[PDB]
């Protein structure tokens, strides 16, 4: 379940460990973007929210 | 026209000029070539 086209998804996600590598390696999505730098190099990084 | 390499395994030394262009496993694909997915060109 996502948001409507009347919302936008935007879920915060907070303390906890951000498993950015296996979203970027996974073959379960159709495509990936990023405006950085891929979720690899991001894996062993911290962020506000 | 002119063409930039945004996609390196690793950065250059100082006055090294690298022009192979093949494509190449970024992510978790294990191939070459077949870009796509998690392999790319290295350039734009």
């Amino acid at each position: 379940r996502f948001a409507s086209v009347y919302a936008w998804n935007r879920k915060r996600i907070s303390n906890c460990v951000a498993d950015y590598s296996v979203l970027y390696n996974s073959a379960s999505f159709s495509t990936f973007k990023c405006y950085g730098v891929s979720p690899t190099k991001l894996n062993d990084l911290c962020f506000t929210n | 026209n002119y063409l930039y390499r945004l996609f390196r395994k690793s950065n250059l030394k100082p006055f090294e000029r690298d022009i192979s262009t093949e494509i190449y496993q970024a992510g978790s694909t294990p191939c070459n070539g077949v870009e796509g997915f998690n392999c790319y060109f290295p350039l734009q």
